[PDB]
This record gives C-alpha cells, structure tokens and sequence, in this order.
C-alpha cells in the first residue's frame, strides 16, 4: 500500500519486452512447454518483425543465460567487421571521420550475428527446434500486424531520415508517400520468405543460402564490403561472463567485446566504499559519488576496451577491488573533478 | 537497440540485448530479403580521440580492423541474491546503457526499491567526455542546486533507456516491470 509503483506479478513464467506482441509470443512459448531460451529466441524472432527499429535479423547482440542450477554463460553474437575493412575506412580525404559513411552508407554494416547467436543458444540450451520458435514471427510477417503508436512515431521521426532513401526499404515501410501511420497494417512478405527459409534450412540459409546472396549483392552493387566469404566465416561465440560482488550480491554481465560488464562491476566496486543506502536515492551526495565514479570508468573504457580476440583486455585489473578503492579515495563528495584532470588509470600495480 | 528478459517455470533465466545500432540502422534493406542492415561499424573508433554518435572515444584497442567486433556498451545483466537468480535486466541507450543498468542494480540493492519502483525512478549519467552530468526530468531543484554547487555541470536532456526487468521473489514468485519511457511495451506472465 505504501508503494506508488507496482510490478506485474506471475507465479510460473514471465517475459518483459519493448513490444506487447513479442512478449505474448514468448509467454505462449513458455505455456507450450518451452524453456527460457526457447522463449527468448521466439521473442527475438518476433521482434525482428514487430520492432524493425531494433529487433532484427540484420544486426547483432548479446545473451546472458543462467540455468536453474546456477550455470551462467554469455553468448556473443556481435557483428564482425568485413574482411575488407580497414582502420581508416571512415576518414575523408582530409583524414577526418565522416559520420555519413559509418551511419548511413553501405560501409556502415558489420556482418550480422543474430541468426547465428540464436541458433547457438537454441541448439545447446534450448529444447525446441528452430522452426517452432520462428513460426510466430513468420505468421506476423506473412499476415501482418497493426502499426501502434511506438512504431508509427519511430517511422515518422527516425525512419524519415533513412528509409525513404532506399527503394526496397520504402516499398515496405512507406505508404502513399508517407511513413505508415498508426492503425495501418504492416505486411512484410519478403521477410516472411526469409523467415520461412531459415525455419526450414536452419541458420545456414542466412549465412550461406539465398539470404546471404541477397546481402552480398546489396553490398556489391552499392559499394558495401560484406561478401559471401564474410557471411560464411561468421561465428557466434560463447564466452565467460564478467562478474563481481556488490555487498554480498553477485552481478553477472557481458564480457568484451562489450564494455558493459567490466564497467558496471568497476563502478559498483567503487561505490561499495560508500554508504549509498545512507545517502538515499535522488540525494546530491549519492549522485555526486556515482557521477564521479562513472568518469573514471569511461576514461578507462576509451583506452583498454576492445575485441578480446584482437587485443588483450586487462579485465582483472579493471574489476580489481583494490584498484576501485584507489579511485574511491580520489572522490570528493563536495567537489567534482573536471574530466580534463582524469585520464585512464595506471593498472600496473593491479595486474 | 532493445532489451528483453525471460524467466521460466523452472527458474531458468535469459537476458537479451540486441540491435541494428541506431533506430532502423542504416535504413537499408538487403535486396529482396526484407531484412534491415545495421550501422554497427560506427561503434568502432574511426580515428583516435574523435567521438562517435554517442560521444564515445577510443584508440588502438577499438580501432577498425578486419573481422573485428566493434566495442559495445550492451549490458544484459543478472543479479544473484542468496545464491539464486534475483534480478534480470538490461536496456538500450548506447553509452548510457552502462549507467542505466548500474542504476537498476543500485536502486534494487542499496535503496531497496521493488522492480517497478527502480524502473520508474529518474536517471542521471556522466560519461567523462563530454564533461556534463546528464539528467532526466524528475530530480529535485534543491538537489540539482547542490550538485551545481559541488561543481557538476548539470544538463537536462531526453529520457534515457528502456529497461525490461524481472525480479524473482524469495518463494519463487515473479515480479516484472516495463519502462515508462517506452510505449506499447509489455511485461506479462502466467
Ligand atoms: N550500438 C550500441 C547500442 C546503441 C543503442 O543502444 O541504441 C552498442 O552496441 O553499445
Ligand atoms: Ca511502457
């Protein structure tokens, strides 16, 4: 009764996502007997259809899995730069980065890993076949769904900047010269065909089949770099999670190629040295301490983080409590330190 | 970018954060596949010391290279309490993902907020460069005055993130919350 905000409650299973339709797809899978991984893959495919803003088959991401028995693991299905990519590929003739090239051109794309990631997880930790978890998404693509406020707003705002500039994109997301409006039905026949082939041929359809061919051609015809060799060489990777201990609670998150786990643990390590509970939420003291701690972590991020398969990341030093303590001792609760006075930390004494 | 969480009847948990990077990515569909293409390459450091779209900078470690995976900030996360899965969370937000998830953890552990309370609480963020303490609407004018007195450069900006979280009760019961910042989302179970 003292609570202003109440959580949704359930006794058996639960799914939380950015889209109602996708969430319901996941719940149905659980009700059908699928485990968390089965449901997660189903939701992932469903969002690839109902949330084109971010849900996808053409991107990548990370998955954290923790079994009922405590086994915790991470699935890295981050995109890989094409084999033809070069260090200075985004610099103009003057040597200055061109944001247009890295955000809106065909050179902005990395080799997609979502399909590979979901299959690696499903095959090892799931219980259902790919065709069964892809079916819900397939139906949504084939039969369509109603455009809601979220999708309509995104199409009008972010979509207007890029979707109408490409013929194939415009044919799907635009209508009568304008972005699809709330209430309109969005049918994605081509995506439905892609989903249908993945369900029947497996992930190879994406990395070596018809889909791969379509991606390679899109690239070759428009100055892009992703080739069939790139797609055929892509692999999702299971890695050990980065973890820490905060006041007796264990925190597990993503390891490199993500900087998330390392810095969340680093910052918590720093905060552990202060009585946060005493200051309380929304207090200037609590915010001051955290803002300061965050500066050091982001400074370290700019120097030490990258793909672990190409560079050695000093994750042990970065998540070392003694190192965190040395940072905590520098924080003045009454005076912020300018970023110009903060540089990446010296990790030698902690490694 | 988008994040979703799942917990089944047996207690298994999964947290997934995936993306095209910016909204709709490049906005380019791959031929007749109907599949949108990512613009994840902007997550690499194009040139040492020059910021990308999220104000993040890098050097040699995150430089563009063939077959290399660009550094991410995505943080699907699970917090364990008394040896058992307790909080499953994550969020989109580029450079802000780290601090958004951090706040979910701190709110849950230090402030004892239930999953919905932690989700609806205002957020703040400082990423070193640029040198500004970014805040959402919702903080007391009295508190912000004190922060400015301490030397923080407070900047009121757009809402940050979209957490989709699940907390596991002591008796195994589930509690969930979808972010007020994103409409048409949902947390549901059975
Ligand atoms: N591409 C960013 C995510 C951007 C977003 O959350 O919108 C990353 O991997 O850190
Ligand atoms: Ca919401």
């Amino acid at each position: 009764e003292e609570d202003v905000f109440h959580p949704v409650r359930a006794k058996q299973g639960m799914v939380a996502s950015v889209d109602a339709t996708a969430t319901q797809v996941g719940v149905d899978i659980l009700k059908e007997g699928g485990n968390a991984v089965d449901a997660a893959v189903a939701v992932g495919y469903a969002l690839a259809v109902t949330h084109p803003q971010a849900g996808n088959l053409g991107g990548g991401g990370f998955m954290l899995i923790r079994s009922k028995n405590g086994n915790t693991t991470a699935i890295d299905f981050r995109e890989m730069a094409p084999a033809k990519a070069t260090r200075d590929m985004f610099l103009d003739d003057q040597g200055n980065p061109d944001s247009k090239k890295s955000l809106t051109s065909h050179l902005a794309s990395g080799t997609p890993g979502t399909v590979a990631g979901f299959s690696l997880a499903l095959d090892k930790y799931g219980t259902m076949p790919l065709n069964k978890v892809v079916q819900p998404a397939f139906k949504l693509a084939r039969d369509g769904f109603i455009v809601n406020d979220a999708l309509a707003d995104d199409l009008k705002t972010y979509g207007s900047e890029v979707l109408p500039n490409h013929e194939n994109s415009k044919a799907i997301f635009w209508k009568e010269g304008e972005p699809l409006k709330k209430g309109d039905t969005l049918v994605q026949a081509n995506l439905a065909k892609s989903l249908e082939m993945i369900a029947e041929n497996g992930p190879d359809e994406f990395y070596k089949g018809t889909i791969a061919e379509q991606i390679a051609q899109e690239m070759q015809k428009n100055g892009g770099l992703i080739t069939k060799e790139d797609l055929a060489a892509y692999k999702a990777v299971e890695r050990t999670p980065i973890s820490g201990d905060y006041r007796g609670y264990q925190v597990y998150s993503m390891p490199p190629p993500s900087s998330g786990g390392i810095h969340i643990v680093q910052i918590l390590n720093i905060l552990e040295n202060f009585d946060m509970k005493k200051y309380g939420f929304g207090s200037a003291d609590a915010m001051q301490i955290m803002a300061e701690a965050e500066k050091y972590a982001y400074a370290d991020r700019s120097e030490y983080l990258g793909d672990p398969d190409f560079v050695k990341v000093p994750w042990q030093a970065l998540t070392n409590k003694a190192y965190a303590k040395s940072i905590a001792d520098q924080i003045d609760i009454n005076k912020a330190k300018p970023s110009s006075e903060i540089r990446p930390g010296k990790l030698a004494p902690y490694e | 970018t988008t994040h979703y969480s799942v917990v089944d009847k047996d207690g298994n948990a999964v947290a997934v954060t995936y993306t095209l990077n910016t909204t709709f990515g490049t906005g380019i569909v791959a031929g007749e596949s109907g599949i949108l293409l990512n613009n994840q390459m902007d997550d690499f450091s194009a040139k040492p010391g020059v910021p990308n779209v999220y104000g993040l900078v890098g050097g040699d470690a995150n430089a563009v290279g063939p077959n290399k995976r660009p550094l991410s900030s995505m943080s699907p996360t699970i917090v364990v309490k008394d040896g058992k899965t307790w909080l499953v969370t994550g969020s989109p937000g580029g450079s802000r993902i780290i601090t958004t998830v951090l706040q979910m953890v701190v709110n849950s552990i230090d402030y004892g907020l239930n999953v919905a309370e932690a989700t609806n609480a205002p957020r703040f963020h400082h990423q070193w460069l640029p040198d500004e303490l970014r805040v959402e609407k919702g903080f007391s004018p009295d508190t912000l005055k004190l922060l400015e007195a301490k030397g923080q450069k407070v900047a009121l900006k757009e809402a940050m993130g979209s957490t989709q979280s699940i907390m596991v009760g002591p008796d195994g019961e589930l509690y969930g919350a979808s972010d007020p910042r994103s409409v048409d989302d949902l947390t549901a179970g059975y």
